[PDB]
């Protein structure tokens, strides 16, 4: 053997810390990490509290699937540095406020707080770190875009918008808005949901987000593709 | 006319055992040496891999057993009858384990986050291989080489009390080898099929197609085999018995096993060569 | 005026550079171009580090020159044995999102540090036998960036706040904080006589700093984009840096200016990290395509490349007595090259 | 750190006993964990080893069979289960802690000590004086020889040096010939040529009175040696 | 405001200024002379024979 009986000590207590790495990395593999993002007042909070310093994290497990959720939104940094720290996450939980349209970001009048929202999503959705990572779209303040819409037109914020001032009309116009900024339209999907603060099945359609997510990839393992 | 037959037999043999070779070796070569076996898909295809080449070895015994006699002795004889006993057997098993796995993949992906490890996968993969190998020692040990003319044959020689036991071969070859395994493996699919119809994703109509491609090969390849060997098995306990009809199936039962195994080809192809994992092994590969 | 104050400052700019330019007499190229070059050099790896299941972002070398510390985002902390590829220690961490690892020179702690803005320290050596957090390091408002100890009880970190700091452990507070960075410092590197330490940023600078006072004695410049790595010259008047705009730079403190770039055209990719070897002849920089390029620090030529990982070798060292060499990669692998 | 150790008591000839070491204060799972026999009038001799997590199990040839060690990493308790025992036995047992890592301390905390009463190739360590007058504020010099060389091809030789006050457990000096223990005062100091070693205290307090044993780690059957006993 | 913040930058301008500085040819000459002098002791400059090397 050539080794001392302290070496062959050393030897055993390598593989014993080997086994231990090995457990925790097969827990970890079986967790579901997911990254949350939001521009400004955008309901992240919200959707934070109804599921239950630089990175705020929160644990829960719903239906017997561990869930790893993380915010980011305390960072106040470059994001390219770090954004390749979250290239793996199974999904990008993307929060956006309906009732930001007619409200003016606090600093300076020329951006519109959407406009911005939509600008993080471009970068978010087609940076190179995120390629195959699938967005779920939470619009919040459906009660105040209800109320705001019928006193303040959609065409503040959008213009072009030539539609009904009925809450459908603007919230898919906002949508389709929203999902014509996925470039790589075939590597990702995008799952929106209408929330608010009264809503109680927004973890469902986490669930079944990263349900279909989960699928996908054990098909891309499997050779299905 | 039957010399013609005979260098035909030998050549399409030849063939196959080269492009299987090739095949298999790749796969092996990019699953155990070039990169890591990841998951447990990758655990399957290197045991499937492993299995299709077994099979594939006993190739030129048959070529040199079709072109002259059974030369190189009795304890062959019988360590290539279990290579290919062994062999379809742990194809089929390897095959059905790998259509149960997809569908725990697809309809319980939250159970298989926590069924689906490389361990469980290794216990399966060395059931599989002992199953194989505890369905093949009677047949291991059944073979023997007898000299008919001067002629050495290895071949299933028994007597007349031990004819019977044949007959257990082929419903053995059919239950074990067709009935059980596709029972599992058509109820998998056919239920992958239908959750991947009710999903909205843009993999879903790939993985539809693959799904077909795999179940119409796999029909392809072991239902005409198997229904071969039922009828020679029904004209064994002369049910329908003539030397025409014997003819006839010697005949079916030559172009059958042709086309069952070229599924030592195929299958590589299918299960691994297409779709975007091996694809972009491949290209890693070829960019060193 | 505030005006006057900007042409004052624009003023006191051109100063600046009309005497830097006045002090370059005569490049490094032409010194040293009588010099026989290096020659290629090849590398084996002599000992790969397996263990980690997610990228390896740092990785630190101990005086003693045969254990390193190794930082990974799958959340753990490994110390190991390069002699023999064994795990001293296995340290969990309550945040995974480590982006920096350091081993104390007296080896008795490790500091690791991340996207939580915490620098945590461990007590290696105790009675009870387990690795412990011995300090929670807090007051930054960005990510840690990177941490190099001074001893047992100073340590100077590195944020995205813009500002570097140092520390004094046993009471947990900050003993000087250094502000001058308008982007965000992504390394530090100690002099070897630790008096001063220079700081790489965002900003394409580089500050040395005098850790006694807290001032800035000299500000670097010269790149185009992110400095990602920096590194001191073994004798303290000269350090190198790394950006992502695929150079590395080598600067001399007291001609205040930069002496020669360490450029290829077929090199796109951004230096992650950056290394000197014993002498100061080798410059060890570890590039973003898969590659760590070992360089001439006199002549631009390039020695050897040192090829070996799959993903991004994210971080770099040498060991104090020069003989290895090793790269951490986002491949989740640690090899040892000599 | 303690370590109480239970059991004991009179033992008929022939008969078994259990002895349970208690651990608190230190992470047991992680510990390697040994067994050591002091006899009444005579010196120390290694009984049994156990492994953190149980990987590996050694015994000396005198307890081998009759004698098996077991731990309980849940409950922090570490049991000697003894049966057949002879007068060869009649002793005080001592449960020591080895830890085992590049650097790292073995035999580094001992326990008081239980005491055991039965009714009516190996490596040979020598001190040869075994008793020496001594002065304080002096130096004296311990010697110990070894039947084979203590060092290995790695460069590290194993020879560990412990002292055992008058009526106190055994405490570690120096661990691998040179590097001096956690809280042992300075002025000892060890060296050796691989084959004879000596330990070397510069001054002498009233602390300094007791037997010191050398023992190897080369070959798991570790052999104390007789001791050298300072008295004043 | 940001006049304060201006003025302290002029300042510290006005100190970086004033630091001496020796010519390139000087400090090229130093690193040059350093790294010939500890050329020797460099393992990876120049390789040590394999029964030195512990890493085998
Ligand atoms: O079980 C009794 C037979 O049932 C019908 C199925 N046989 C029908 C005849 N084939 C000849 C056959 C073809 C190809 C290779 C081959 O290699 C050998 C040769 C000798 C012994 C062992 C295997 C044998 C094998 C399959």
């Amino acid at each position: 053997c050539t080794l001392s009986a302290e070496d062959k000590a050393a030897v055993e207590r390598s593989k014993m810390i080997d086994r231990n790495l090995r457990e925790d990395g097969e827990k970890a593999a079986r967790e579901v990490k997911l990254l949350l993002l939001g521009a400004g007042e955008s309901g992240k909070n919200t959707i934070v509290k109804q599921m239950k310093t630089g990175i705020v994290e929160t644990h829960f497990t719903f239906k017997d699937l561990h869930f790893k959720m993380f915010d980011v939104g305390a960072q106040r940094s470059e994001r390219k540095k770090w954004i390749h720290c979250f290239e793996g996450v199974t999904a990008i939980i993307f929060c956006v406020a309906l009732s930001d349209y007619d409200l003016v970001l606090a600093e300076d009048e020329e951006m519109n707080r959407m406009h911005e929202s939509m600008k993080l999503f471009d970068s978010i959705c087609n940076n190179k770190w995120f390629t195959d990572t699938s967005i779920i779209l939470f619009l919040n303040k459906k009660d105040l875009f209800e109320e705001k819409i019928k006193k303040s037109p959609l065409t503040i914020c959008y213009p072009e918008y030539a539609g009904s001032n009925t809450y459908e009309e603007a919230a898919a116009y906002i949508q389709c808005q929203f999902e014509d900024l996925n470039k790589r339209k075939d590597t990702k999907e995008i799952y929106t949901h209408f929330t608010c603060s009264t809503d109680t099945k927004n973890v469902q359609f986490v669930f079944d987000a990263v349900t279909d997510v989960i699928i996908k990839n054990n098909l891309k393992d499997c050779g299905l593709f | 006319i039957q010399t013609n037959g005979k260098l035909l037999l030998a050549v399409f043999y030849c063939l196959l055992f080269v492009f299987s070779l090739l095949g298999n070796s790749l796969v092996i070569l990019v699953l155990v040496v070039c990169k890591k076996l990841r998951s447990i898909t990758d655990v399957y295809l290197l045991n499937l891999a492993l299995s299709d080449l077994l099979f594939v070895f006993s190739f030129p015994f048959q070529t040199y057993y079709l072109l002259d006699q059974w030369v190189f002795g009795t304890v062959m004889c019988k360590v290539v009858s279990g290579f290919y006993y062994i062999g379809f057997y742990s194809s089929m098993f390897f095959i059905t384990l790998m259509s149960v796995d997809r569908y725990l993949a697809v309809v319980h992906a939250v159970y298989a986050l926590k069924v689906r490890t490389i361990r469980m996968g290794t216990t399966l993969c060395l059931a599989v291989w002992l199953t194989a190998i505890m369905a093949t020692i009677p047949l291991l040990v059944f073979y023997q080489v007898a000299s008919e003319d001067g002629v050495l044959q290895c071949y299933s020689f028994y007597n007349q009390q031990t004819l019977k036991w044949k007959i257990f071969t082929n419903f053995k070859m059919n239950i074990l080898g067709l009935l059980i395994p596709f029972t599992i493996f058509m109820f998998c699919y056919i239920k992958i099929l239908h959750q991947l119809k009710r999903c909205q994703n843009h993999n879903k109509t790939k993985a539809i197609r693959l799904v077909l491609i795999v179940v119409i090969a796999s029909l392809l390849f072991w239902v005409p085999f198997n229904v071969v060997l039922f009828l020679t098995s029904l004209h064994s306990m002369h049910i329908l018995d003539g030397c025409s009809i014997s003819q006839q199936l010697t005949y079916a039962t030559h172009v059958t096993e042709i086309i069952s195994f070229t599924h030592c080809c195929v299958n590589p192809v299918i299960y691994a060569f297409v779709g975007e994992k091996f694809k972009k092994h491949l290209s890693e590969i070829f960019q060193k | 005026e505030l005006d006057q104050l900007r042409q004052e400052a624009e003023q006191l700019k051109n100063q600046i550079r009309d005497a830097r330019k006045a002090c370059a007499d005569a490049t490094l190229s032409q010194i040293t171009n009588n010099i026989d070059p290096v020659g290629r050099i090849q590398m084996r790896t002599r000992r790969t580090l397996r263990g980690h299941l997610a990228k390896i972002y740092a990785m630190h070398w101990g005086t003693d020159s045969r254990l390193l510390v190794s930082a990974s985002q799958d959340g753990k902390l490994i110390i190991w044995d390069s002699y023999t590829t064994n795990k001293v220690h296995a340290i969990p961490l309550r945040s995974s999102w480590v982006m920096t690892c350091a081993y104390a020179p007296s080896g008795n702690y490790v500091a690791c540090g991340g996207l939580d803005n915490i620098c945590s320290i461990y007590n290696l050596k105790t009675r009870e036998g387990n690795v412990r957090v011995s300090r929670e390091l807090a007051g930054h408002t960005g990510y840690l960036s990177c941490c190099r100890f001074l001893d047992d009880n100073q340590i100077v970190t590195s944020s995205g706040d813009t500002t570097c700091a140092l520390w004094d452990i046993e009471t947990g507070q900050q003993t000087t904080t250094f502000t001058g960075h308008t982007g965000d410092v992504m390394s530090l590197s100690l002099a070897p006589d630790t008096r001063l330490f220079v700081s790489g940023a965002c900003d394409a600078s580089a500050k040395l700093w005098d850790v006694r006072e807290g001032m800035c004695r000299q500000t670097f410049t010269g790149h185009e984009s992110d400095i990602n790595a920096i590194c001191f010259f073994p004798n303290g008047n000269a350090f190198a840096t790394g950006s992502d705009d695929a150079t590395c730079r080598l600067f001399d403190l007291r001609a205040d200016q930069e002496l020669m770039t360490y450029s290829h055209d077929n090199i796109i990719c951004g230096i992650t990290s950056v290394s000197f070897s014993k002498s100061g002849r080798l410059l060890l920089a570890g590039y973003d395509d898969f590659n760590c390029n070992v360089w001439d620090a006199l002549k631009a030529d390039r020695a050897g490349v040192l090829a070996g990982h799959d993903n991004r070798v994210s971080c770099l060292g040498v060991t104090d007595d020069g003989m290895a060499v090793a790269t951490g990669s986002w491949d989740s692998f640690l090899k040892i090259w000599n | 750190v303690q370590l109480v150790e239970s059991g004991g008591g009179l033992v008929q000839p022939g008969g078994s006993r259990k002895l349970s070491c208690s651990a608190s204060g230190f992470a047991f799972s992680s510990f390697g964990m040994h067994w050591v026999r002091q006899a009444p009038e005579k010196g120390l001799e290694w009984v049994a080893y156990i492994s953190s997590g149980s990987g590996t199990i050694y015994y000396a040839d005198t307890v081998k069979g009759r004698f098996t060690i077991s731990r309980d990493d849940p409950k922090n308790t570490l049991f000697l289960q003894m049966t057949s025992l002879r007068s060869e036995d009649t002793a005080m047992y001592y449960c020591v802690r080895s830890i085992y890592y590049y650097g790292s301390s073995p035999f580094d905390f001992w326990g008081q000590g239980t005491t055991l009463t039965v009714s009516s190739s190996d490596i040979v360590m020598t001190q040869a004086t075994s008793s020496v007058p001594v002065t304080p504020g002096e130096s004296v010099s311990i010697s110990c020889r070894s039947s084979k060389s203590l060092l290995h091809s790695n460069g590290n030789t194993y020879l560990y040096w412990f002292l055992q006050r008058p009526g106190q457990s055994p405490q570690l000096l120096i661990y691998r010939m040179s590097n001096l223990a956690s809280g042992v005062p300075d002025r000892f100091s060890g060296s050796g040529s691989g084959t004879a070693f000596t330990l070397t205290i510069s001054r002498l307090e009233a602390e300094d009175v007791g037997v010191y044993y050398c023992m190897q780690h080369l070959e798991y059957p570790l052999t104390f040696g007789a001791g050298t006993k300072l008295e004043l | 405001a940001s006049i304060a913040q201006a003025r302290k930058l002029v300042e510290q301008l006005k100190m970086e200024a004033n630091i001496d500085r020796i010519k390139v040819s000087k400090a090229a000459a130093d690193l040059m002379a350093y790294c010939e002098a500890h050329a020797k002791e460099d393992p990876l400059l120049t390789p040590v024979p394999a029964s030195e090397n512990p890493f085998r």
